[PDB]
């Protein structure tokens, strides 16, 4: 397994789900809930097969959190970075689409970042594909502390986005365990 | 062959009331629901007196004396555990007797007020007895909000039904989906009389219009594109009174009514004022336009002019349903 | 036809185990980005082996968080000891590699026993996972555990048939979730 120098990792989570999940005899012990989530996760994958997102890779799904990444199909140079944001919106358009038919108000929370990672597989049993790198740790932390319906980008990510036609706002400082305190930004719409 | 029926509709639409009939019809605990009846009685009176002054124009009592009873009903309004002292029923009745209090009642649409209002208030003398035992009608009339999903399982002619009651309120609609998968049919409930009222959720959205957009939301659902809806246009009685009373014209809440003329296939019940016939079918067609738009014959809509409090009308209609469930091989 | 076919299935009487490279970033700040990935892969390579022996089932690897479960695929009434054993192995295992890592590390195990809902979500890049409140508790148990020790629930203990020496875990004081739901916890000796 190789390592890239510029991969754009994204995390889109639904905080409002852990509560939605109920284990009552009525909902078959939380089956009906997972059924809804299954719809959601599926509705999200029906994006990966679209031409404009032909460069996005669904890495996995942790709980109700979607993990994608753009720029793994390589050996602007930072345009795949803007596509990850184009995708973030995508998920939203679809997450609120579901809300129409479920009488819900699920809000998505995103954490985008970009930098060196280490793609590859892991695990002897049934080898599974995953990318490592500090770049990933910050992306996740850029979500767990994000704000609903807001994408959280770092400084340079902020910069690159502006040089791509994006307006940003400073969230303020945030503590990223391991990297200390970091200044973050919210993408404007 | 077991079924799963999901009752859907806005708040106080009458879902809970229909599930009651199913127990009354196909299924000494009352000592517990007596409390709930006295709470209705209390909320009813205190709500009316409370709106007296807030309404525009304000409503004045016909009895200046009753002003002291008004102070009472209010001083106890927020009270946690009310003991319902023998006085309560007196001041309460005294107020129900007051002409101004009733004057304000005839405008109860201008504020949120339960339906069993007049019903229960007209029997304070009975509910106050320590030997008071609720009739079956007093249960069909009692009003308690539903929060969550509860499954009533009854049987008819060795056939099983699994009734599903959910919260009609908005914040409740999110739990509905948990019953969407694998459901025989949908019993959609509509407050056919609540056309001149607004919902409790925001005090602006017309109760009927809400029931419409809600129906449109269900009918045009991405998970109910084949599930058939048994539309229950309820509260026909409360409707007719309003229509005949004529105090609040329909073409003033739903202007499209002015251009409406009574149907052809109209089968008006024995001795029914054409004005009513016209009105009730209006409300029904309003719903039919929603179901006629899409669906593409993958699912159908079977309306009904029901009255959930009438165990007689419910026994009847529930059969016209049981037929559809068989006839359509659902 | 209406909802996407969901590939899930309820599974009662099963034990769930979670593990974490306590202080991962404390070591992630001295080892090359790669040496960590090799170390990590090295570790879990051994784990998965241990896993198949103890009748466990690796479910998914999330960075330093490894979690399997016993009682599946085929229901084994011995689902209690399996994870305890697994927990045992993961303890010594990490210590062996803790040498080659040339840095202070240790596993924090958590085990709960209840019912689950396993399968796969969405429709792309499928990955076997598990879901239930019990699954959440097991995770939280791990979170509120101690280095080198195996934290368990009173539920997990009622399945060990008094075959293990235990002591008060007092997890209520280490993890909020355990506190909130007043969960009696214990530690294997
Ligand atoms: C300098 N950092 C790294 C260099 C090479 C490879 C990874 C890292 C790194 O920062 O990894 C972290 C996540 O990306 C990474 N991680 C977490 N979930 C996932 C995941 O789902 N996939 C991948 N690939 N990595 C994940 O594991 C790590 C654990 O962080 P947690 O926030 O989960 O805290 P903790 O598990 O409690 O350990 P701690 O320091 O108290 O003890
Ligand atoms: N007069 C009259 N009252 C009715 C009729 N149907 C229902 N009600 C009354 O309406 C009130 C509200 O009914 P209910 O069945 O509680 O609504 P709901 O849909 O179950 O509302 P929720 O409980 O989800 S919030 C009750 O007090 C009941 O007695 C009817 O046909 N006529
Ligand atoms: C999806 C629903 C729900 C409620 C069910 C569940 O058992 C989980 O999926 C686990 C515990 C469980 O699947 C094991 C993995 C992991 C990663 C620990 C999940 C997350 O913590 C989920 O929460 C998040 C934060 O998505 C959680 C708790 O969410
Ligand atoms: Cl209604
Ligand atoms: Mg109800
Ligand atoms: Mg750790
Ligand atoms: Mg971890």
């Amino acid at each position: 397994h190789q390592s890239y120098d510029c991969v754009c990792v994204m995390f889109a989570s639904i905080p409002d789900f852990k509560e939605f999940y109920t284990e009552s005899d009525v909902n078959k012990e939380g089956l009906e809930c997972l059924r809804l989530l299954n719809e959601i996760i599926a509705d999200f994958d029906d994006l990966l097969s679209k031409p404009k997102f032909s460069g996005v890779e669904k890495i996995k799904t942790i709980g109700s959190t979607y993990m994608a990444a753009t720029g793994l199909s390589a050996i602007r140079q930072y345009m795949h970075i803007g596509t990850m944001v184009e995708f973030a919106y995508a998920l939203v358009g679809k997450l609120d689409a579901i809300n129409k038919h479920s009488f819900n108000d699920f809000k998505l929370r995103v954490g985008i970042n970009h930098g060196p990672v280490i793609a590859g597989v892991i695990g002897a049993q049934k080898p599974q594909y995953d990318i490592w790198g500090n770049t990933v740790n910050v992306a996740s932390r850029m979500d767990s502390t994000g704000v609903l319906d807001k994408i959280q980008v770092t400084e340079e990510t902020s910069l690159i986005l502006q040089t791509l036609g994006y307006t940003c706002t400073c969230r303020g400082i945030i503590n990223v365990k391991g990297k200390g305190d970091l200044k973050t930004y919210f993408v404007n719409t | 062959a077991t079924h799963r029926l999901l009752l859907l509709g806005a708040g106080e639409s009458g879902k809970s009331t229909i599930v009651k009939q199913m127990r009354i019809l196909h299924v000494g605990e009352k000592a517990t629901k007596v409390q709930d009846i006295k709470n209705n009685l209390k909320e009813a009176i205190e709500t009316i007196v409370a709106a007296m002054s807030n309404l525009v124009p304000p409503v004045e009592l016909a009895n200046p004396e009753n002003q002291f009873r008004v102070d009472y009903i209010l001083s106890v309004m927020n009270v946690p555990d009310f003991d319902f002292p023998p006085e309560f029923y007196e001041h309460a009745k005294a107020l129900w007797e007051d002409e101004g209090v009733r004057a304000c009642y005839e405008r109860s649409n201008e504020y949120q007020l339960i339906d069993c209002a007049q019903y229960f208030l007209d029997k304070i003398d009975v509910i106050k007895q320590d030997d008071y035992v609720p009739s079956d009608q007093d249960l069909l009339r009692c009003r308690v909000l539903t929060s969550g999903i509860f499954e009533t399982k009854f049987q008819v002619d060795k056939v099983n039904f699994h009734m599903f009651d959910v919260g009609g309120q908005r914040d409740e609609r999110r739990k509905w989906i948990q019953c969407f998968n694998d459901v025989t049919a949908i019993i959609f409930v509509v407050a056919s009389s609540s056309y001149n009222m607004v919902i409790r959720e925001d005090n602006q959205t017309n109760r009927l219009q809400e029931a419409l957009n809600l129906f449109k939301s269900i009918w045009n659902n991405r998970w109910l594109r084949t599930i058939s809806v048994i539309l229950f246009l309820n509260k026909q009685d409360l409707l007719a009174e309003k229509v005949l009373a004529g105090k609040s014209k329909i073409e003033d809440y739903f202007p499209e009514f002015a251009r409406y003329t009574t149907p052809e296939d109209a089968t008006p019940e024995p001795g029914e004022d054409p004005r009513v016939t016209r009105a009730k079918y209006f409300i029904r067609d309003e719903f039919l336009r929603i179901s006629t738009a899409s669906g593409d014959g993958r699912h159908y809509c079977y309306p009904h002019f029901t009255c959930a409090v009438d165990t007689e009308n419910i026994r009847r209609v529930f059969n016209d349903c049981r037929d559809i469930i068989q006839r359509m091989h659902l | 036809m209406m909802f996407h076919k969901i590939y899930i299935q309820k599974h009662d009487n099963v034990s769930i185990l979670f593990a974490d490279i306590e202080g991962f970033t404390s070591l992630a700040s001295q080892c090359t980005a790669q040496e960590l990935v090799m170390t990590l892969n090295e570790l879990f390579a051994r784990f998965d082996k241990l896993a198949a022996e103890n009748h466990c089932l690796r479910i998914k690897i999330l960075g330093d968080c490894y979690y399997c479960v016993s009682g599946l695929p085929e229901a084994r009434a011995d689902h209690a000891h399996c994870c305890v054993e697994m927990g045992m192995d993961m303890i010594e295992a990490i210590s062996l590699v803790r040498e080659m890592t040339g840095v202070n590390v240790n596993m924090r195990v958590g085990i709960h026993s209840g019912r689950v809902h396993c399968g796969v979500l969405g429709l792309r890049k499928w990955q076997f996972d598990v879901w239930s409140n019990d699954v959440t508790l097991a995770n939280h148990m791990e979170a509120g555990g101690k280095a080198g020790r195996i934290h368990i629930t009173k539920a997990t203990l009622s399945y060990l048939n008094g075959d293990y020496e235990v002591e008060p875990g007092c997890g209520g004081e280490r993890n909020a979730y355990l506190k909130e739901h007043s969960i009696e916890t214990f530690l294997i000796l």
